[PDB]
């Protein structure tokens, strides 16, 4: 919440004074060509002006979507990396190099183009991309075109990544049965992994959706409370509005939102992070340590 | 546009007459349905025992009251008719009168149907209850009388709407 | 809702009045009730199923022979109607709901219907078929009562099997294969070999919980009496008989229970 | 222009609805009488007349249709839509009332056929119920006559 | 011209309200007769739920009365907005009353049976029915607010 | 223009559908409560919570209808077709969401009340289910409020 | 002129259909949980997974509806019929996907709640089936996002 | 001018119908899988084959929707009706094929769950039946792609 | 003018009807083979013939639809409404014939699975019935091909 | 003119309806024949006569469709609205007659399978019903051909 | 000039509805014949009367359709408005009469075939009932023949 620069459905004083200042506009409207000119970026959190502005929804939605994509990429990378550590700890066979390496490389490379494009747009400020033209660049499977491409090597980089992804598909299916035959079940991993990677990548957007929903509900509650406090500033009306706001915060903000967030977080952790580890089975060893008596 | 113009150009006298007739028709249908519903239970009770014929007849009378009210409303609507002059066949007053007549007729018919169905169900239950025990007949009759007020309310609403007729 | 007034209202009122009036003497009362039921002749299918209920037992009794001529003495029209030994069984396979299924299920005739125990097994199979047929005619609140009755019969058969009929090949598999929540969760009674085990199995259904109680009475009897006696005790629920619903089966059951009580009275 | 067509359609509906209602009531009463005949045949004719009483509704519908037919003539006056629509409405109202009364009377007679056999003392009650039902048909006929009266503009 | 819709609103408001009122009263009445067969005293007091259902008709009747009074053509020019508003106001009141009565009929029918079984739960049934009946009052509030928008 | 003929229709439809959903929920809730309290009158008071939870949808629909009604004022500004269309869309969305939430809450509450006397844990399980269901109604109300607010610009 | 009507209707339809699907799923899951938890307290919390799994679809639908509502801005760009058609298509796709996912999730959750009293080894399989079904909601959200992104590029 | 109002609708309908068919299949597949796992937890993991294959229809529908969305490029070329109508028809065909395949796969999986529970020796036959059913979905996707490819007037 | 609408609609209808018929036939065949997969797995392998026949019928329908689509080349020759109407009629006929043949073959296979399970001697009769059913699909495909060829005769 | 918009559609519908009727009849006959063969494999080969006889509907429909397709030729002579309307009417009559004949033959064969399985004496005699159905189909085809012969009567 | 479309549609409808009635009758007739089989195989030949009646109904429908089609002579006597509406009405009447007669004949024939086993001497009475029912088919054919030219050739 401190990072989000939102406190109890209300902004506050950031570590800086004001990130964005209305370009001129001593009397002009906010919606203008000059719009708002930013002196410097607020380091503690998001710009305070952005939260209450009309343009709050698009910028916040784009930022949340990018953050969700990056977090999902990081979690998938960590889960895939844990496979090599698990194989070494259990001293697993050559199947790690046979299957874990292509499995951790194919999805990583496939999401790498999108992650790098997001970073470059954030880094280079390639406004000719925004949230949409990034997907547009990712949309085209064919070669050529690339007019909107921002990466200097994107024309060849996209083709190289596509070739690597295409070649990685058999490399994740053949070597384990080959080693099994040489040393003399892959159907479970077959087909399932390809669709599951896309499913896990998509599921990361659940966090962004939940964050947006929580922000919207908090904004609605704060707006209701402010409307009660401003026009109905009468003592009885103000007290009733405060009680209603407290009840709403207890119900939706406190209970429902937290429960939904916890359930979604657990679902994400099991679906993707646990998908590349754990592997199930086993049992909990327990001695007769007076457990019933304890 | 052209279809909309044709729809707006329909004769209001036809709609008013249709509503006037439909009010009486729906009232008669609802009264008949309620009468049949009450009569089935009354005949069953009489087969069980002919002692409660006088008590049972109240339900039939209440059901027929709906038909009587519908007939009165139909007579009022017929009185509300006019000569329908050719010059004012599409005048705003004529259209308003026709729309009001149609609305009043539809309201009266629907209210009469609902009241008749409710009265028939109540009487069908009440006859069986009286056959079970004659002591409960008073409460059942009171409930039926209270439920019969739907037709009276609908008739009142229709009569109030009937004052809107202003056909030249 | 309006269909009741559209048709069947007079018959429903007559049945309600007859039931409200209800409360060799036992034989005379049974004959009077049977005459009242017959004189009453959609609801036709319900009446046919209700009659077939006892007609299954009547046909099972008539299937003997072996002093078969004595079946005419108990020719009560309520259950022993003439319209409802494989050669004669094929002829009797008509005009009954459970008969066509029993023709294949009991194709062994007396071999699968031995008078010691297998005749009871054939009767239970016929009762299960009749209960399934009655439950097929869904659309009213009587489905719950029919399910309760079938569950009581199945549970009583299972209890009898576990008590002493286990030695008569009525094993856990036979608790549902031959012994007629029960249509979905009857597997819990396959291991209830003890009265305490029976109570534990009954604990799976909180409504069925505490119904067994000490199990000194009701469950003490074999065949279909163990959980059927629970239904007899709980028949006060059937005494509700909310209006504008099929209550012909309820009235028939109440008349049968009254006849049974009168018979149990006998010489005080 | 189309007013004669509207009036003819209304008369046709007035005839057809009443005929259908009377037919349904008579069929129900006949089924009831056939059922009751096997029990107490001495009473088969004791309720046959209220069973065929649907002829009253049939005759009322025929009378309404004849009245509607009589009122339509180009020679008397070039009646406009205000007359044809009124005639159609009167005919439809009369036909609907007749059909409803016929259905109600058929149900009541189906009940009474068994009721009288079960209790001969209930014949007077059944007759009273039938008269109460036919009161609706009488009211419908009166309303139809009143409506058709004003149609001669 | 447009006033046809406005007139239709008042008729629809009463018709749809009475349609649900009769359905609620029928279900409530049937249960009362069933309880009155055995429990003589309980049935007399249980008639309140039927009386509660019958009140919904009165609420619809008043709403219809207001709509009729506001359709005076010779008084003020009933523009299309007034006709549209009156029809919309009636539609909400009629639909809400139909639903509100339907719940009362379903609840009331079970309540009669429940009271006949255990008299203690009579208070609980009344509380649930009273809470359900508030929806008709809620519909009445919306009808008044919508009808009040006939200023221009 | 003709925009009010759609805006007021949507506003009325919101309340109508919300009331229908609330009634559908309340009927099932009351049936289940009566069934439970027939045998265990003690838990009748605890079983009444889903009834109020369903009834809250009626209040939400009434608030949405009041907002929609206050959002139309020809004397203030010319309500173009866009404003009326957006108001009608908001009303329809809020009403449909309320009706669906009411039906779901009624089914869940009836089931829980039927299972209430079987185990006291139902007192928590049914409450949690009702809260999860009412979350959908709250989300629908928020969406309707957002749409109604966005309806105010109309260029 | 009439395009904003289509866009607002599409957003409202998306929200309403998503709410209806989530409500159906939640009602099915609640009925299943009420049936299962009477016997054992395990279903009270260990099997409350579908209760939130179904509301996730409603949250996604609400997010899509909010995005669509924010998409329309007449003061910033005079939307042609292209924008309205695209918004309506995106809303319809999102709502239909939400309804389908809600129905499937409700059926699967009811089956899992019924099977909860059986061998607990099937919990992993039930969770996997629920996740595979819920993948449809994510697919629909992705399709709606793509349509909304392509919506504003009208000439 | 009105071509996008058909093309976008066709794409949305394709996605919606594919999702509906996938859900219809997955409901029966999951019911059967839960029943088998309750009966025999050993093969529960290996019985998710129809459940997993159900999502292939949704993936194909999403791909077709993406292709249709990429088809509508007003800046690249003025979208005449000849392209929008073709895109809408391709989307409708793909969606209907997906729905039919989903229903067939649901029925096949519902049968095969019980078939494998009784005897796992029929797993090969169940897989072959599922593949034959999914061949229809593959053919529908191919036909939709071919139809969408003809947007050049 | 608007002929491409008719042609595309006809092709889509052909594909949809063929897919629906094939799906119904395959579902019936699988329902039938479910019993044979346990009663006699040895004969179950030979029981996959009706599924193959249904797939063949679907393939024929798809081929006809593909031919119809390939017949539409606006840049080569202007498509008059006559050609579009003819193509739409051909597609509708092919789709209806395929759907009917698929349903008939599915019912036949569902019966024949049990028929062969009871007695292996009925395999010849089942094969003959399947061939007779597939003859109808062949005739429908031939008629569709003839109509597609005739569709280009306009001027 | 817009002649093929109705003529070609009717030509397609003739074959479509004939195929549907033949499929229904063949499915019923095949189910009956499978049941009979399960009862007795000896009669399976001899009982295929109704199945074969039901196939004449497909041949008649294909012939009618080919004739109708050949009857449309704008290059040879322009066809007015009447020229297409007559062909469409002939096709519709032929298709409806074929469907009715197929349904009747299917019912008759379904009965006759059991009739022959029970009493072999009546097996050959029962073919009279099938002969009558085939005669009805032939009469319908003749009527359709007579109607279609008026293609060149226009002027 | 659009009347010939209606006329051809009416002739086609006549043929189609006559065929539908014949099929509906023949289905019940064959069901009854099969039911009477084995129980009394001797009376198999005597049970073919409903089949003959259905064939007669189909032949009458075909004859009416051919008679209507014989009026399709656009080379002379310009159709005008009558030649379409009259032909369509006649075809519809003939087809509906054929369908009703076929349904009645099927019902009566099935009932008789089922009842042929009990009191086999009642075959004459069953045939009499069947003929009294099938007389409606002849009445409909006569009505169609009357309407075939009454309002068709008198357009002048």
């Amino acid at each position: 919440g401190l990072i989000y620069n939102e406190f109890f459905s209300v902004p506050f004083e950031i570590f800086s004074h004001s990130a964005y200042a209305c370009r001129d506009l001593s009397c002009s409207e906010a919606t203008t060509v000059g719009l708002i000119k930013v002196r410097d970026t607020y380091p503690f959190g998001v710009d305070p002006v952005w939260h209450g502005s009309r343009s709050e929804l698009p910028f916040l939605n784009s930022l949340k979507m990018k953050m969700s994509i990056l977090l999902g990429v990081a979690q998938m990378n960590l889960g895939i990396i844990l496979s090599y550590f698990n194989a070494t700890f259990f001293r697993i066979g050559v199947n790690i190099w046979c299957q874990f390496i292509p499995q951790i490389i194919f999805l990583n490379s496939l999401f790498g183009y999108l992650s790098l494009l997001i970073i470059l747009k954030w880094i280079t400020g390639s406004q000719a991309d925004l949230y949409h033209v990034m997907i547009y660049m990712f949309l085209s499977p064919t070669d050529e075109l690339g007019d909107n491409q921002l990466f200097p090597g994107q024309k060849t980089a996209q083709l190289v990544l596509l070739l690597l992804a295409f070649v990685s598909v058999p490399w994740m299916l053949l070597p384990k049965p080959f080693i099994l035959k040489m040393q003399h079940h892959q159907m479970i991993h077959t087909i399932e992994f390809v669709l599951g990677a896309v499913s896990n990548t998509a599921s990361y957007l659940r966090l962004w959706a939940l964050s947006l929903a929580h922000s919207e509900l908090s904004s609605v509650f704060y707006e209701k409370v402010l409307l009660l406090a401003w026009g109905y500033n009468n003592i009885l009306i103000l007290i009733v509005g405060i009680i209603v706001f407290i009840f709403a915060t207890v119900g939706v903000l406190l209970v429902m939102e937290t429960l939904s967030a916890f359930l979604h977080a657990l679902r994400l952790h099991w679906v993707e992070f646990q998908n590349k580890f754990y592997e199930g089975d086993g049992y909990k060893f327990s001695p007769f340590s007076f457990a019933l008596l304890d | 546009s052209s279809w909309s113009r044709a729809l707006v150009k329909i004769s209001p006298y036809t709609f008013s007459a249709i509503g006037i007739a439909v009010a009486i028709g729906v009232s008669v249908l609802g009264a008949a349905w309620g009468i049949y519903i009450t009569g089935s239970s009354l005949i069953g009770a009489a087969i069980k025992a002919p002692r409660i014929t006088s008590k049972n007849l109240i339900s039939v009378i209440f059901c027929e009251a709906v038909a009587i009210y519908g007939v009165i409303v139909a007579i009022i609507l017929q009185t509300k008719l006019e000569s329908v002059p050719a010059s004012q066949i599409y005048a705003p007053e004529s259209l308003r009168a026709g729309y009001a007549i149609f609305a009043s007729g539809i309201i009266v018919g629907f209210a009469n149907l609902v009241c008749g169905l409710c009265v028939g169900i109540i009487g069908s239950s009440c006859a069986l209850s009286d056959a079970q025990n004659s002591s409960l007949f008073v409460k059942i009759l009171v409930i039926e009388i209270f439920g019969s007020a739907l037709g009276l309310f609908g008739v009142i609403v229709g009569i109030i709407m009937s004052a809107q007729a202003s056909w030249p | 809702a309006m269909t009741f007034n559209i048709h069947g209202g007079y018959l429903e009122a007559i049945v309600r009045g007859y039931r409200a009036g209800l409360l060799t003497i036992v034989e005379k009362c049974t004959l009077k009730l049977v005459d009242e039921y017959k004189h009453m002749l959609p609801l036709s299918t319900f009446l046919e199923y209700i009659t077939y209920g006892h007609m299954i037992d009547n046909v099972v009794l008539i299937v003997t022979g072996r002093d078969v001529q004595e079946l005419l003495e108990k020719c009560h029209p309520l259950g022993m109607f003439d319209s409802i030994m494989r050669e004669l069984y094929r002829l009797v396979l008509v005009d009954t709901p459970l008969a066509p299924y029993f023709s294949e299920c009991i194709t062994s005739e007396d071999l699968d219907d031995m008078n010691i125990e297998i005749m009871r097994n054939t009767l239970y199979k016929a009762y299960l078929e009749d209960f399934y047929k009655f439950c097929q005619k869904l659309g009213g609140a009587t489905a719950e009562i029919m399910s309760d009755l079938l569950a009581f019969e199945a549970d009583r058969r299972a209890v009898n099997i576990t008590i002493n009929s286990i030695g008569t090949e009525l094993t856990r598999d036979d608790r549902r294969k031959l012994y007629s929540l029960y249509p979905y969760g009857h597997e819990e009674l396959a291991v209830c070999e003890d009265i305490d085990q029976v109570r534990g199995v009954m604990e799976k259904y909180p409504p069925y919980q505490s119904i067994f109680s000490k199990l000194s009475y009701g469950e003490s009897q074999m065949l279909d009496k163990a959980f059927y006696e629970e239904e007899v005790k709980r028949l006060c629920l059937a005494f509700e008989q909310q209006f504008h619903y099929g209550v012909f089966f309820a009235y028939m059951r109440l008349r049968e229970q009254e006849i049974r009580n009168l018979m149990w009275i006998s010489e005080c | 222009e189309t007013a004669p067509f509207f009036g003819f359609l209304g008369a046709a509906a007035a005839l057809v609805f009443s005929c259908m209602g009377a037919a349904y009531g008579t069929a129900k009463s006949g089924v009831g009488v056939a059922s009751m005949g096997v029990m107490r045949p001495e009473l088969v004719m004791k309720s046959i007349v209220p069973v065929v009483m649907a002829g009253v509704l049939g005759i009322y519908g025929l009378i309404i249709a004849v009245i509607i037919s009589t009122g339509i003539n180009p020679k008397a006056k070039s009646y406009y839509l205000f007359d044809g629509y009124a005639h159609l409405s009167s005919g439809l109202a009369c036909g609907l009332a007749g059909l409803s009364a016929g259905m109600a009377i058929g149900i009541v007679g189906d009940a009474g056929v068994r009721a009288n056999a079960q209790q001969p003392k209930l014949f007077v009650g059944m007759i009273l119920i039938l008269i109460f039902a036919e009161a609706l048909a009488l009211y419908g006929l009166i309303v139809g006559i009143i409506l058709s009266s004003r149609a001669g503009q």
